[PDB]
């Protein structure tokens, strides 16, 4: 299985400051100039929504606040400016194969 | 707009089974894949198992093969989960999923999640 | 290459529903303005909008961008067909495979002839696809919704037309030929072929075939083809100059009782005489393929780029 390790696993940022998460896999999820990677946002209570697929592609009506990057096995996921509704608990997911794994999560807080 | 409705909260004996479904609209069902997720309180999210609406063939997370059973209904646009042998390790929320497999290979509709515990 | 019956839509906003036509030539004419791609798009990917804006059916791209039946406004698409209800352009799965070949990137749909079937590929609203084809990306050139037709790819040399059927019987042996005709062949789009000891992986295959309505289509190598003009009902399109398309009403009336205007060959066996007109829909006419010592009228005929194992030895 594809092993997704998340960091920090915790986080804290000021508001307007620049939040920058890292999401590190086993092995390549690239495949013919896509990266099979998504990033999920999740407030207590909810279920994941959906941010970025595919490394950099924002999800519609996602604000341009979020963006991503990264190929291969090294994925970023960034927040400028950082703003409150923001806090929640971010996941990286991989779709190149089955089993579909997820990172351990990063929980990013306001200061 | 696509919308994912799963059935209310649970309240199970250990040895025991529960079911739980996820009723899809705003699409056609048996065009996407619908997946199903575990999400243990403050715990990360796990892959159960996805089932194809179309022939109802299913694929497993090895942890979960012979746990967890996948079926839908087309007739009524509803997916369901049936999870046996309950023991206090199944208490958790659980979420169906569409996968939207060559648009964004992202699980990008989800159901509000089902809470369900496992206790005597 | 001009429309059949009408020229290409200026749409006005995307939120617009398509209504269902009942009329004959009201369908083709929602062809001509890929009202049809329109409509699959929006039942399969979350689509909102038209493709096909300005230019219409005849703008649209072919992978083979050298495409022969294209020339023939007449001559229908797997897409033409399924708003007929001659077949279905099924949604792709994971399992189906995208050839190599076509330029992917940026299209909105795309649509190709496989072994069992017909498939086909659609990009939700603000989308379109990445150079691989097996995603859609964001493309800021598309929020409008209303997309030009080269947005629209379709892959192959493809005619449809109404087909009469064939025995299973038939069909089993039409199936034995293909199989001594490419003894190399294991698999098709996934589909066993021939059987085999150890195979290559998928690989592109360009084929000739025909879609004969039973379980797969027959692939050929050797074969003949040949054209008959048969005048039937569905051969005429009946319109009012400067009101587009005739009604359902108005055209079974042309059709039967001969009292509408027409050219040539439509007065010649129908008869004719503020009214509508009905005229020639331009192509060679009916396929007829020649495989095997018997001669067939397919569904659909054409040459097409397929996946295909091939046996190691």
């Amino acid at each position: 299985d594809i092993v997704l390790t998340q960091s920090p696993a915790s986080l804290a940022v000021s508001l307007g400051q620049r939040a920058t998460i890292s999401c590190k896999a086993s092995q390549s999820v690239d495949y013919a100039g896509d990266s099979y990677m998504n990033w999920y946002q999740q407030k207590p209570g909810q279920p994941p929504k959906l941010l970025i697929y595919a490394a950099s592609n924002l999800e519609s009506a996602i604000p341009a606040r979020f963006s991503g990057s990264g190929s291969g096995t090294d994925f970023t996921l960034n927040i400028h400016p950082v703003q409150e509704e923001d806090a929640a608990t971010y996941y990286c997911q991989q779709s190149y194969e089955d089993p579909r794994t997820f990172g351990g999560g990063t929980k990013l807080e306001i200061k | 707009e696509v919308q994912l409705q799963q059935s209310g909260p649970e309240l199970v004996k250990p040895g025991a089974s529960v079911k739980v479904s996820c009723k899809a609209s705003g699409y056609s069902f048996s065009d996407d894949n619908m997946y199903w997720v575990k999400q243990s309180h403050g715990k990360s999210l796990e892959w159960i198992g996805y089932i194809d609406p179309d022939n109802g063939g299913t694929s497993y997370n090895q942890k979960f093969k012979g746990k967890a059973t996948l079926t839908v209904d087309k007739s009524s646009s509803t997916a369901f989960m049936h999870l046996n042998s309950l023991t206090s390790e199944d208490s958790a929320v659980y979420y169906c999923a569409r996968e939207d497999y060559y648009g964004s290979r992202a699980m990008d509709y989800w159901g509000q999640g089902t809470s369900v515990t496992v206790s005597s | 290459t001009g429309p059949i019956i009408c020229a290409g839509p200026i749409h006005s906003n995307k939120s617009a529903d398509i209504p269902h036509l009942l009329g004959y030539s009201e369908k083709i004419c929602q062809i001509d303005r890929l009202i049809h791609v329109s409509s699959w798009l929006r039942n399969h990917s979350q689509f909102q909008g038209y493709v096909g804006q300005r230019g219409g059916r005849s703008q649209v791209s072919y992978y083979p961008a050298e495409n022969s039946y294209s020339r023939w406004s007449g001559l229908l698409s797997p897409c033409d067909a399924d708003w007929l209800g001659m077949l279905v352009v099924k949604k792709a799965k994971g399992s189906d495979m995208i050839v190599p070949g076509p330029s992917y990137k940026g299209k909105v749909f795309f649509e190709r002839p496989t072994f069992d079937g017909y498939v086909g590929w659609g990009c939700g609203s603000g989308k379109s696809r990445t150079e691989s084809g097996e995603l859609c990306s964001s493309d800021s050139r598309t929020s409008s919704g209303l997309l030009p037709s080269d947005r629209v790819l379709w892959i192959g040399d493809v005619a449809c037309q109404p087909m009469t059927p064939i025995p299973e019987e038939t069909f089993l042996e039409l199936k034995s030929f293909s199989q001594s005709e490419f003894p190399d062949i294991c698999k098709i789009d996934g589909i066993v072929f021939n059987q085999c000891e150890g195979e290559s992986l998928p690989q592109p295959f360009d084929v000739a075939w025909m879609d004969v309505g039973h379980s797969h289509k027959i692939i050929m190598r050797e074969h003949k083809t040949k054209w008959v003009q048969e005048s039937s009902s569905k051969d005429f399109v009946c319109y009012k100059e400067g009101t587009g398309p005739c009604s359902e009403s108005e055209e079974k009336t042309c059709k039967t009782s001969g009292s509408c205007r027409g050219d040539m060959q439509f007065c010649k066996v129908a008869g004719c005489e503020a009214k509508c007109r009905c005229s020639l829909v331009h192509k060679p006419g009916e396929v007829v393929v020649s495989y095997g010592g018997m001669r067939v009228r397919p569904k659909c005929y054409g040459f097409s780029r397929m996946m295909a194992t091939l046996e190691v030895s």
